[PDB]
């Protein structure tokens, strides 16, 4: 039973637990982020699940303020309660220097609320990753952030259980500075090639944002000329 | 293709087939054991009202053999049909976990209690356990009484024997090994109905042992 | 032992011990809500136990306000506990800007309450659902909320024993925007569709509200006219 | 073992500590109460049980203010406090409102009082049934409650280890708006149904409440005009 | 239909049937145990007071059989009940979970002792266990003794044996299966008591292991 | 285990913990109190136990204050603790109000204090019974109190390993309205029919109270003329 | 009637059915197995002594043949008696529960040494478990020894064998079967006394395994 | 070099290598146990119709003879392809560790099923275990009939025995090894369906028992 | 079991969860210091990993002011969360004297917030090493600071997988006062030292500082140089 404990290692210095809140976010469904020219995106895979749902309500990406959006994969009510948290932190960030200068702070706050949980015996960790994409002042920023409070930028990731098929797909195909629209058509590409053959992917989520300007959410029309 | 031979599989051996069995067992089946529980009673009255000579050991009594014969033909199908559950629970295990085994245990119980009725009620195997045999009579029980009347049918037969109490013994096999099939059919009647509990108040975890609500992963 | 405590996940990512709370939302009785042309409207069956309880009194559907309502299905004290947070709540919110303009927020309030129930050892997770309806600034609103902290808006839905038969009935038969008596006609079929045949249909609580106006209870005699 | 902590589900959703402190409001002698005409009353068996106790004090009937009382059942101990508090909450009401206008809010705090005590781990539930009978500006009220603060409200009911005998004789024979003494024959009548025959009924505790009147105890010598 | 399948199965062997037996157990039953006792100390007596010569291998003594043959029978009967009461209990071990196992641990703990009676007291298996044989003397008691006592009858009869001692064993083969019928009918009869008293403290959970009140949902 | 933790229920609901808190009080040497013609009075044995010990120190028998004494059996240490609380508490009700109106409520806060230490994990029950008896407003007062908080108002009882032989004596003996003297004797009696025949009993303490005095505590020449 | 039948059983054999065992086996039973040790030891050295012929093929030693039959007419006693004791406790075990089992405990381990007293010790089985024999005779010492030495009669007398360590033998089998009643007898001695002990310290647990004290409930 | 050599194992007993097997245990496989079933029963008609003189003990029908042959060599060719998936898993066991064995626990699981096929179903021991052989006839089948036959065949040939129950034996011998087959063959099938399942199902962590991402190290 | 909770000792004196610790930092890529003349240096490995990685971004050399360095091995979030704190408890002795006198006091408060978390359970150790480099008032110092809180002053050491092969390596060949450049070849050869051969090192991080001067970071061509 070193196994059972967020407080625990293993013998070879390993926390089980961590791990296993780590798969949680493999029953997500996929989401991923690019860079492209002066900007960065977000696609994400949503499982529509009955007509009886409502739609155009709850969905994966979220604004963080008008510069910045997360994806979440995982437990729902976890990836809810730190959205949350990451909206509350900026704009404290705001109210104390007057603006948002670097991005990558803004997700350590969000990643040491996520290492806390794998510290302190009493909690579980959050069952979550998230992808957060934004433009800042050093440029446009891509980051992820796992159960662990694990951080890293890239210029292109996925999350969720599709993840290992987006990412060596866009490890084959991606290109720096491409122009939104063929940025756009890789990624639906990428999160195609992670389906079941014979499974059609639905319409997505995509946003997007480029220097000089605010996010902008593609509505379902948009998005289906890509289809 | 893998999916493809699970798939096969499952297909051949569904729920109607093992719920086909449950079926017999609680109309024919117990009503069969019932009949060759009375057919084994009737035969032992007879023998028990018997004196016997030495004529007794030069025929073997064919209403014993036919009593036996019935007995060991009703264990043959029930056997097959126990094997046609085995195989609908069996090959619907799922993929090894060490949680989400709620349903797993529901099968492994009810594989238990199958592997019991074949193994230990029955008699099926070829060479039983440290558990003994605890059933009164096996599936073999044809050969069984054969080996022990012969014995003593040569001994008689040859100068045969003298002893008072050896022509006794003869008679006491034909007796007990009747005895042993009322005793065995009660024993497996109360196993049959078991199972027909077992079976109808747990199938549903039975074929699915598992279902996992991700209403709380988006 | 993946199965004992809150804050432990299997192997697989999962908590079995909210997943056990869900149970007891099962063993309620069958409530359901669905939208119409310019409203919404709660159905609750109610599993009538005796002739020596009082029926007017204690009964499913509460309101929260008199634009907001809820049914629960589940533990009846943790359903008590969680109605009242849920009062308290609509009545900060109001006192704190003057109205309540999204109910999505004060159904979000509650499921970051039952959230943390499942994150923080030393308490169990509420053995509740909850379907709240009403009319706010966006319009006629229908939500679930379940023992996780999972919400999801619907067209139409359904909590406790009889909730699939409920949801796939509607799945097959449900269309927008019906006028209020086919609506509730709709809904009358659907939870009689989840019965054991050979199972009569008693008096269940029916609430509504169109736009512009207050929840109103039907009252025994205007329910039976649908029976 | 879903068995041994207040804070544990079974895999059926179940909390079995809650059931077992069920079990202990068992081992309580048999109570109950019942409406009348502009009325409610309360019978309790005493398990009298040697010459050396003081009778005419301890005893079940609890008066919670001059309008509403109670009776328990369970653990002795569990139940003097659970009354203090219902006395002490009763009088935080009329402080600050000036006086008690439904008593189904009392009877609210002392079952959340309850709840409380099956949700967080370091307390057991108390092992304690009350019922609760008065008049309020609705009319006559009677409640029960229980260790998992389940609440409901009755035209009759009883708690204790005679409970079943005493409710299934109340479903026969109950009659509403009776004149007091044949609602009090009536519960005697009950009452002595749920004995082993071979055994008599001592004299009971007896308490009623018509409306525009205070809680009237009778005596000894009144109670075994009945007998 | 499956709930009448196990309605059916439920409607035939009810909480009467094994009442029935419980009743019979307590008065007739342990009254005949009783006889058998008197009637085997009897027999023991006899031949403890006898001198065996060669004349007794020649002739299997009547009295001997009668006490033997007369315990088979209510072995016999003893087992057939006993499957009745089996048959109450295990057709109500309800749908497997890992909780509210309270009444269907009553429920396996009555099964355990009817299984000991069955197996190790009454000794009705054809093999027994790595337990042994606990019992003074099985079932098949008759035979068991026929055995031995043919087995020193030919010995002696053929020339037959000059041993002294082989003349006195088949005396003490005599002896002893009376001494074993005593022994065996007492332990017998502790046994059948303490299944009335396990039976009639704990039938309500026998036949309804679970009650669950959902007071508590709504 | 339903066995080893105060918080636990056994499916019976037991509190086996405070079941065994009970058998402490078993081990310590007998005490009684009853009520006589206008008075109350304790006796208690004295476990005697060395010559190297200092008699007219440690004993049994302690005023509360001048109107109200108590006995103790069970963990000397706990007793200590239990008195100690019993005498400020006492003297907060004095400060509150002028003087002690019943004496009930002395004992009863007491029981609660005792009664906590069956409901909260972290602590164990107090292994003690206590006989409390004196003179308030309503009369002369006797009462018991036990591991569990459970308190009873006798005429007569006893505490301690002797209880059973001296309640059954009391049960045939006892009358109402003795002088002192006869009540002493009685007492005596009591106590004497509880030890090992061919054992004698020592002096043992004896205080009394009358309405309208103070408690007096019998010197060692006063009671061996009763011996 | 549930209760009466319950009643009935408990009347007919109360706590000082099980005392009078107690007292007849710390008195009378434990000097009858002391005289059947000097018995036995005394007519061991009588054999020690001896040198064999063929002579003592040709007869069965009385002496030896009346201590044996001593010591199981005590064995016998000895198992009759120790059923009194363990039908006193069984038809006391309460109703079947999780948890206030401390005296139900006390009742399973009093249990459990009488059986390993009757099983064991006595060797009163039929066949011996897995275990083995630990007791140095069992209570068909009269029987093992007449078929022991009735073998080697047999060789002896036929022409005869002409092994001297056969005849030998013979006298070995006489001093062994007196030597294994010396030390079963004290094996008994102590497990006699052991059970004396174990019994009259937790009597009042084996009537009333529970007191349930209702003080705490109103 | 040791991690070559490690390499060189894996390398020729691969994942294909095992696939292989359970495909043709999906389609040949069990086909062929399927017709040696059918064989097996219509041989088992004929001898059920037959009367049995001394000309069956002189010679050896060759119709059981032959489906005897062709279940040992399905049996033979089942624990050939048995032992390719044993060394597939065995050989990719990983470094022993007290954590991270939640795919391990999967190789362990598999390779006791398929350890039970080849010691327990297909009886390919030499001697089998406290367990007993749970199967009605095993490997070494065609042995085994003729060692019983040809005992009773020396009996009846010789001065041949007069037993009328030793003929009918014969004939019980000759029945009863079809019979065997029948049940073995539905057994073996069961089985068979249950490891293409267990594979199938977990295969992906019997080749890879571990993965472990250091995303969370630098 | 002497092995699963950080407060239990072993017999032998051993704090094996803390050990256990320890091995998280050998799952790190390998990273050393050096002191050469007038100055000391910083050189990690990163184990780089997808060219869809930010590499100017996520590394191992974090500055905590001017003068000081660190680099760290372990679990990432907990290296960041250390950093951090490296980095605020600079500033505060700053604030508090004006400068920093003594960088083993700095190393010394890290060393004790590690030491914390293996001695109070609740919590579980730090999985991390740091080795510190920097110039104060002393001169040029080395540290490094383990998950026990161990510290060791050094000429040279390494952290990671690759610390032996490294320290032995620079147990041959190290030479105090060296020049920078020679300083930084040694350091590029014991590195390559340590890796699986058939494995080509590719560009790590090098930072250095020299008295009289702050730190600076070798950008990446200049690090070619060495390669």
């Amino acid at each position: 039973a070193y196994d059972r404990a967020i407080t625990v290692f293993s013998p070879d210095g390993r926390l089980f637990q961590v791990e296993y809140a780590r798969e949680a976010v493999k029953k997500g469904s996929t989401a991923l982020g690019m860079k492209f020219a002066n900007g960065v995106l977000l696609i994400s895979d949503k499982k529509v699940r009955s007509r009886l749902i409502e739609q155009n309500s709850i969905e994966k990406i979220q604004l963080i303020d008008d510069y910045v959006a997360a994806v979440t994969s995982g437990l729902v009510a976890d990836a809810r309660v730190l959205v949350d948290f990451a909206r509350i932190s900026a704009q404290q960030e705001k109210v104390t220097y007057g603006s948002l200068v670097n991005i990558e702070n803004l997700v350590k706050r969000v990643a040491d609320q996520m290492q806390q949980y794998t510290q302190y015996g009493g909690v579980r960790p959050y069952g979550v990753s998230l992808i957060f994409a934004g433009i800042d002042q050093i440029g446009p920023r891509l980051f992820d952030c796992d159960p662990a409070g694990t951080i890293n930028e890239y210029k292109a990731t996925a999350i969720g259980s599709g993840k290992d098929a987006v990412v060596s797909f866009l490890e084959r195909e991606y290109k720096e500075n491409l122009p939104e629209k063929e940025a756009v058509t890789l990624g639906i590409k990428a999160l195609k090639s992670s389906l079941e053959e014979g499974e059609e992917l639905k319409a997505p989520e995509i946003a997007s944002i480029t220097v000089g300007n605010k996010y902008r959410i593609y509505d379902q029309e948009e998005v289906k000329k890509f289809l | 293709k893998r999916a493809a031979l699970i798939q096969n599989l499952r297909d051949s051996y569904t729920e109607t087939s093992s719920f086909a069995v449950i079926e017999e067992w609680a109309a024919g089946t117990l009503q069969e054991i019932e009949g060759i529980a009375k057919a084994a009673a009737e035969a032992h009255g007879v023998i028990r009202n018997s004196t016997y000579g030495r004529a007794q050991a030069e025929k073997s009594p064919e209403q014993l053999l036919g009593v036996l014969q019935r007995y060991q033909d009703l264990c043959h199908n029930v056997y097959c049909q126990a094997e046609t559950i085995r195989t609908v629970i069996a090959i619907r295990i799922p993929e090894h976990k060490e949680a989400d085994n709620l349903g797993v245990a529901v099968q492994h119980a009810v594989l238990k209690i199958i592997d019991e009725l074949e193994i230990k009620t029955l008699g099926s195997g070829e060479k039983s356990g440290s558990g003994g045999a605890p059933t009164p009579i096996g599936m073999y029980a044809l050969r069984e009484y054969l080996s022990a009347r012969s014995t003593v049918e040569d001994k008689l037969l040859g100068g045969g024997s003298q002893s008072p109490s050896l022509l006794l013994e003869l008679r006491q096999i034909d007796a007990d090994f009747m005895l042993k099939v009322e005793l065995a059919t009660t024993h497996l009647s109360t196993m049959v109905r078991a199972v027909i509990n077992a079976y109808l108040l747990n199938w549903k975890k039975l074929i699915q042992p598992r279902t996992g609500t991700d209403h709380m992963y988006s």
